[PDB]
């Protein structure tokens, strides 16, 4: 019998402005008890690497495709920004959402916060929310 | 058995939970002591209370009260400080400390000290509006917010379907007084009349076919609460439901 230790450490329809959330709801990054994070996020600003897809995506779309950079991958909707932290919860940061140009193609959105309390060790486990968004068709071309 | 202490919460549910504990003289030990005072010649006790802290039961945690206190110290009295717990979801009971420090006094000397701390449990445990049929449920993106000063205002309806067949129904306000203790029968009138006729809302049977603006205008004054005459209505037989909510002083 080999043992070890015990340590202890929904959205709506969207135009196509930028829509900036100043989020407090119920995190709840499940710390002990009163969990100062130290390092604290400001603004979080996702849709930046769907569009440093997307622009790839016209250029991988330029040429015959051969999966140089599109094998498979859902990863447009899958919006995963990944909010890194250093060592009774917070309030969230300011979203801006930011779709200015951004495809039909998704539906959906989530996300991943890194919970961290780092005592002369490596990273912790990591807490995940999702975000359902609708986009409206503003205009055409 | 010197000051008897008691706690008490109340739960807030648009914001934290709210518990407040109280101190009290404890009449039955204050005529005890008394006796012997006013056999050495005193009227009232003179105890001090010097160190009054709430702390968050856990493994190790603390809090602080949501206003400021001094170091006091009175005779035949009562105090009740305040505060703020997090308002949980579901099953969770949380604990408090509740630490204290009553210092009697004597002839300026014989400063006979005390201390006590009872913990326990700081749970008395005593806006989505639904459609109440297929989970159509409504809900104002800025609820209870508006100072209007009888100008134009808009607001947020954010309707939430089942995305199956997402256009359907229609609003409307609805400025009739409704046709209901002879001031039962007018305080039910006034109600009745400042109801349907202070607001106007200005895009009438707007027939939303999943955001809304519904622009007012107001045109008295008075704190409306509940925002009641604004209803749908739906492609079924009669779904006149409310939406309940949202509030709006006009000064």
């Amino acid at each position: 019998s080999n043992p070890v230790e015990e340590e202890a450490e929904k959205m709506t329809r969207n135009s196509w402005m930028m829509l900036d959330g100043t989020k407090t709801d119920f995190h709840i990054t499940v710390r002990n008890k009163s969990l100062s994070c130290a390092i604290n996020h400001i603004k979080i600003i996702p849709m930046n690497n769907i569009e440093q897809m997307l622009k790839p995506d016209y250029w991988k779309k330029m040429p015959p495709d051969d999966l140089y950079i599109m094998e498979k991958q859902l990863d447009w909707l899958s919006k995963s920004c990944v909010r890194i932290i250093k060592l009774i919860t917070f309030d969230l940061e300011l979203d801006n959402t930011a779709v200015p140009f951004n495809f039909t193609g998704f539906d959906l959105l989530i996300e991943y916060g890194m919970s961290a309390t780092d005592e002369s060790c490596i990273y912790l486990k990591k807490l995940s929310i999702p975000y359902e968004v609708t986009l409206r068709r503003t205009i055409e071309v | 058995l010197l000051n008897m202490r008691l706690r008490n919460i109340s739960l807030k549910s648009e914001h934290c939970i709210l518990s407040s504990l109280d101190f009290q003289t404890s009449k039955a030990s204050e005529q005890l002591t008394k006796k012997f005072i006013y056999p050495q010649e005193h009227n009232s006790f003179l105890k001090l209370n010097f160190q009054e802290i709430s702390y968050k039961l856990i493994d190790g945690t603390s809090q602080i009260e949501l206003d400021p206190i001094c170091p006091l110290k009175v005779p035949l009295t009562a105090f009740s400080y305040d505060s703020i717990s997090a308002t949980f979801k579901l099953v969770l009971l949380p604990k408090s400390t509740q630490p204290h420090r009553v210092k009697i006094t004597l002839a300026y000397e014989l400063e006979l000290h005390p201390n006590l701390k009872l913990p326990v449990r700081t749970s008395w445990e005593t806006s989505l509006v639904n459609s109440k049929l297929s989970n159509v449920k409504f809900k104002f993106i800025n609820s209870n917010i508006k100072v209007i000063k009888g100008e134009k205002f808009t607001m947020r309806l954010q309707i939430i379907n089942s995305s199956s067949s997402p256009l359907d129904l229609v609003v409307y306000y609805n400025n009739t007084i409704n046709p209901i203790t002879l001031e039962n029968q007018y305080q039910l009138h006034n109600k009745y009349r400042k109801i349907a006729e202070g607001i106007i809302l200005l895009s009438n049977d707007y027939k939303i076919p999943y955001f809304a603006d519904l622009r007012f205008i107001g045109i008295m004054s008075g704190y409306y609460g509940t925002l009641s005459g604004l209803k749908v209505l739906d492609l079924n037989t009669n779904e006149l439901i409310e939406v309940g909510n949202g509030a709006s002083v006009l000064i």
